[PDB]
RNA sequence: CGAAGAACCUUACCUGGUCUUGACAUCCACGGAAGUUUUCAGAGAUGAGAAUGUGCCUUCGGGAACCGUGAGACAGGUGCUGCAUGGCUGUCGUCAGCUCGUGUUGUGAAAUGUUGGGUUAAGUCCCGCAACGAGCGCAACCCUUAUCCUUUGUUGCCAGCGGUCCGGCCGGGAACUCAAAGGAGACUGCCAGUGAUAAACUGGAGGAAGGUGGGGAUGACGUCAAGUCAUCAUGGCCCUUACGACCAGGGCUACACACGUGCUACAAUGGCGCAUACAAAGAGAAGCGACCUCGCGAGAGCAAGCGGACCUCAUAAAGUGCGUCGUAGUCCGGAUUGGAGUCUGCAACUCGACUCCAUGAAGUCGGAAUCGCUAGUAAUCGUGGAUCAGAAUGCCACGGUG
RNA sequence: UUUUUUUUUUUUUUUUUUUU
């Protein structure tokens, strides 16, 4: 946010440039978290694999679009749909952006 | 072992300018003392030319010619025995090996003087009658023979 | 108008002057000749400056302080480079390419406890 | 020729002193030396103040250990009796014994 | 299988002397003999209270021994005659006088030395001590520090019975020279032969 | 010989230049083999423990003699404290 | 071996003389000036006599500096166990360490980051992977270089002149070594080729090193249940008529056998004789000591000097130039034994250490097979140091013809 | 999936008490 980090010899300054690298495109919508989440949305229960137990385990609500090979009784709302690629999510993503904020009241 | 420093570099003899004329000398010294041990492969080269008048030091090669191999033999049990196989030695090799047998001739040859030793030496190298061509010779009949049963 | 250097090898601790004309290599008061008179390596000295036609342009003035002939005629390599790296700065491409610009500095990574050979880690092909 | 030779535990402390002697002694004569270095003795110290057997705490220090040369060509008083004037310094040591 | 000082590889840096003087080429030996013997009466003098830091400085080999005492009060007594006998004791054996400076150990359960000096009272009572060991030990880190490690060795069963214990309330980086840290030691006896305590407090990371 | 017999040094030790080292000063010089006169130094001998030189020495930080290193000015034994205390000046990291 | 001095010797042990607060050292009690010097005994510890001596305050109180005799408490030693433990040093390891503060698939001894695609000589480094990161090993400071920049000038030091009575002698100025304090600079830095314009490998511009530049150096957990159990620092346990402490003697070394470390001595790539050219590592007031006097010389003696470029030890060996054998059991072999000498000492002789002559045991190139030694590294060419009243052939360290 | 570069090298006694 400002300059300070740009300190000491250039290499030590360049070994956090490559931390940052290696955290924010894993972590990048997450960068406080001060508190617990209280529900999950998932795209995949394979590729995705520990989500889906730690929410089980804890007890959150999920919101799952599946297909054929999925296994339904893990989730709360199943949307049985094209397993991936963008046309599939696009066409659940409008409404689910709208709901999370026109909702707020 | 990954690095390619696996040989020394050495100077010209100080007349002309050949570092063969120099490892001679640098083959020859086995207790260390170098200026006159050149002084002496210096008054070798003389008491060569005491038997034709002119520049025998270019009948140097027509002796070193002799005592030159292209072969040396070298640990290869591989086969669950002894199994040579030499491989030739590479072309910056052929005469420094050749010095090897001229020095090891020399030690206890007999004549007069060490200047002797040698430049009577180098005369029969060139007349093949040579005791380091002899050696050089051995290996032939040795291992540039078992070519044949490699 | 004249040109400069000192030298360290095997043991000696000499000194070098070029100076105007004549040609002439001059050690306390007396020739080259008389101080390597048998000793093999001495056209080492004058060798770099015969190139440059030394005769009626430089002239060389030496002295010693604790002779040490065998290394000496490197110590002089070094000092005798010292004085022509001010007389013409085209040469340093000359002294460098014919090694009269190197001085003893380096072993081969050499031995500490056992082992000949010392700096380099283990090696494999994927070990 | 005539050597003090000046010594202080610090670099710090006989530079302080050297500077007057090479300026007070000189004014009239003798061309006097003073920064003139001996083998100055930078070494590492080692102490146990250790509060048990345990390993380490031996402190290891650095030190200066800084010793110089005051020379003077003779022993002429109307320019060299100001730096004999100069006993007051009870903090750095000369060993003028010749 | 170590036991690694933080403290006394390091005067200079937030960790300081227990004592410093200089003696010159020929009156070190007598100073030194004298830096226990000040040391024995005062820290018997002071037990009352114990003493977290007995600092022997001696501005002119006269010695101005720095009491931080947990009770200076009770060591200028009913107002200054102990003080007199505590200036004179440790003189009487360095030949010199003895500026004494008195002090308080600001709050024992932060500091470097005075949580060994809870634990080796407890064992004067005889009486199951592992009731307040490590409450003790709860006690101090209560009012600060961020971490802290206990062992404890000697005779503390009966007839014949000799082990040691080894106690963790919090996490502690056994040796770090930039940091807050202390080790300490304290000595305790029960009839039967010795009880030695030791500690490394990591109470924080500058 | 712990302890033994400093006692007997000490009752002789100061005055070795009176049982000889100015006692000698003119009557023992015209007895050396360079100036020849032999019936002179047959009477001078007589001192016996107290002849200089003759010295069981005082190793002291130690208690005991075992040894004394006349370089240094302490005991066989003590050696490891100088590197320690600033004793021994030239004492780091051996050459071996 | 530990002993870097097993004939006063830091005493094992063979002997005798003696003791068991001994030799050292306190807390009260009653008292005293401390010592210089010589005679005779005794192996030493210890025994019998003779002279000369009498301090500083000073309430003449109390005593000091400093010696007694009576008490009652009362003194000691490598004796080893690693295993109560904590320093210390090793050979491994210059592996880039293992595990945890959490979580949890393994109940738990399974590492659980090694998976599954690739890559680099490389746990290199691109991802992928149910894995974090805590941080004490990390990024590195460290010393010596070496090359310089300034300030600089030293017993140093002499670049260019100033006088030479030919000695840097003393005038005379600051090139630069020497000395060195503070320090300071080389990076893929741009060029040829390489391949993935990755990777890093060669040659080089540019250098005093190059891809840790080298030579010192720090040697983390883990170190073999390896030591320092003979100063450790100390828990558990030690002998006490005793493993405690005073004293002069003696003999350790034999020899038939080994067996090797460590030596050399077998003649010319050698030496032998006179003559010629160049370095230094290091040591020094329980010192080191020249010239100069005495010389067959070890060894006597005078005496300038020297505290760290001043005094002295080395005038390193080869090497060069002219002479000299003829391949010769010898001219060399010092194994050794005729006689001849001294520095030390109570003391070395059946015990040396070394000096002058006279010598002359093996001598002649011996195989079987314990590992020396890869680079500035064993041949090769030499010097010091302390233990200590002091002779290692040990080792220990840097130099160089090589 | 051909896997003989010799066959053999005595016993012990290692183990820092215990309930969790």
């Amino acid at each position: 946010q400002d300059g300070t980090f740009d300190k000491l010899t250039k290499k030590e300054a360049l070994m956090r440039t490559r931390e940052l690298e290696k955290l924010e495109n894993s972590l990048g919508g997450i960068k406080d978290m001060g508190g617990l989440p209280d529900a999950l949305f998932v795209i995949d229960a394979d590729h995705e694999h520990i989500a889906i137990k730690e929410a089980n385990n804890l007890g959150i609500p999920v919101f799952a679009i599946v297909d054929t090979n999925s296994d339904p009784d893990g989730v709360d709302f199943v949307i049985p749909g094209n397993d991936d690629a963008i046309r599939a999510v696009t066409l659940y993503l409008g409404a689910v952006a709208a709901t999370v904020r026109e909702g707020r009241s | 072992r990954r690095r390619v420093i696996g040989q020394r570099k050495i100077l010209p003899d100080p007349k002309f300018g050949s570092e063969l004329l120099a490892k001679f000398v640098n083959i020859l010294m086995v207790d260390g003392k170098k200026s006159t041990a050149e002084s002496i492969v210096y008054s070798a080269l003389e008491t060569l030319a005491q038997r034709s008048g002119k520049s025998e030091l270019e009948a140097f090669e027509v002796a070193l010619e002799n005592v030159r191999p292209t072969v040396e033999v070298k640990s290869r049990r591989v086969g669950g025995s002894t199994y040579q196989v030499p491989v030739e030695v590479r072309p910056v090799r052929r005469n420094a090996l050749a010095m090897r047998w001229i020095v090891e001739a020399a030690r206890k040859r007999g004549d007069k003087s060490m200047a002797l030793r040698l430049a009577n030496e180098l005369s029969d190298a060139a007349e093949n009658k040579g005791t380091a061509v002899k050696k050089r010779e051995d290996v032939h009949r040795m291992a540039e023979a078992n070519k044949a049963f490699a | 108008n004249q040109y400069y250097g000192t030298g360290r090898r095997k043991s000696s601790a000499a000194r070098v002057f070029i100076k105007p004309g004549n040609g002439k290599i001059v050690i306390n008061q007396r020739s080259l000749e008389q101080y390597f008179g048998r000793e093999t390596a001495r056209m080492v000295v004058r060798q770099p400056l015969e190139l440059v036609d030394m005769v009626e342009k430089l002239d060389l003035y030496i002295t010693v302080k604790g002779g040490g002939i065998s290394g000496q005629a490197g110590a002089i390599r070094h000092g005798i480079t010292r004085a022509l790296m001010e007389y013409d700065e085209s040469l340093r491409s000359e002294l460098r390419k014919a090694g009269f610009v190197t001085r003893d500095a380096r072993q081969v990574e050499r031995k500490k406890v056992g082992l000949r050979k010392a700096r380099r880690r283990p090696q494999f092909s994927k070990r | 020729r005539i050597r003090i030779r000046l010594k202080a535990f610090d670099h710090r402390l006989i530079d302080q002193a050297t500077a007057e002697i090479v300026e007070t002694a000189k004014r009239t004569g003798a061309q006097v030396r003073g920064p003139i270095p001996l083998p100055t003795r930078k070494e590492r110290f080692t102490v146990l103040i250790s509060p048990h057997v345990n390993k380490d705490a031996r402190d290891q220090y650095e030190i200066r250990t800084h010793l110089r040369l005051v020379d003077i060509v003779e022993p002429t008083e109307k320019t060299v009796d100001a730096l004999m004037r100069l006993d007051l310094a009870a903090g750095v040591d000369v060993q003028i014994s010749l | 299988g170590q036991k690694v000082h933080p403290n006394g590889i390091r005067l200079g840096i937030v960790k300081p002397w227990n004592s410093t003087w200089f003696a010159n080429t020929k009156e070190f030996a007598d100073n030194l003999d004298s830096d226990f013997k000040v040391r024995q009466y005062l820290t018997k003098e002071l037990a009352k209270a114990s003493v977290s830091r007995i600092v022997i400085e001696r501005p002119a080999k006269s010695i101005r021994v720095t009491i931080h005492t947990a009770r200076p009060g009770i060591v200028i007594g009913k107002k200054g005659e102990d003080v007199e006998k505590l200036r004179k004791v440790v003189a009487d054996i360095a030949g010199v006088p003895a500026q004494i400076n008195i002090a308080e150990v600001r709050k024992p359960e932060l500091d470097a030395k005075l949580v060994a000096d809870s634990i080796t009272s407890q064992l004067e009572r005889r009486v199951m001590f592992r009731r307040a060991m490590k409450r003790a030990v709860q006690n101090a880190m209560r009012l600060g520090a961020k971490g802290i490690k206990v062992e404890v060795s000697g005779r503390l069963g009966g007839a014949e019975i000799a082990r040691t214990e080894w106690y963790r309330e919090g996490r502690v980086p056994l040796h770090t020279l930039r940091a807050d840290i202390d080790y300490n030691t304290s000595e305790a006896h029960t009839t039967y032969g010795v009880i030695g305590v030791k500690v490394w407090i990591f109470k924080g990371e500058i | 010989a712990k302890q033994s017999m400093k006692a007997r040094e000490v009752k002789r030790v100061a005055l070795a230049d009176k049982y000889f080292a100015k006692r000698a000063e003119l009557k023992a010089i015209i007895s050396d083999v360079n100036d020849r006169w032999n019936a002179v130094l047959k009477l001078q001998t007589l001192p016996r423990d107290s002849s200089p030189s003759r010295q069981r020495n005082r190793c002291r930080q130690t208690g005991r003699p075992h040894g004394f290193l006349r370089k240094f000015g302490l005991s066989r034994i003590k050696v490891r404290e100088a590197a320690m205390r600033g004793e021994i000046p030239g004492l780091k990291k051996a050459s071996w």
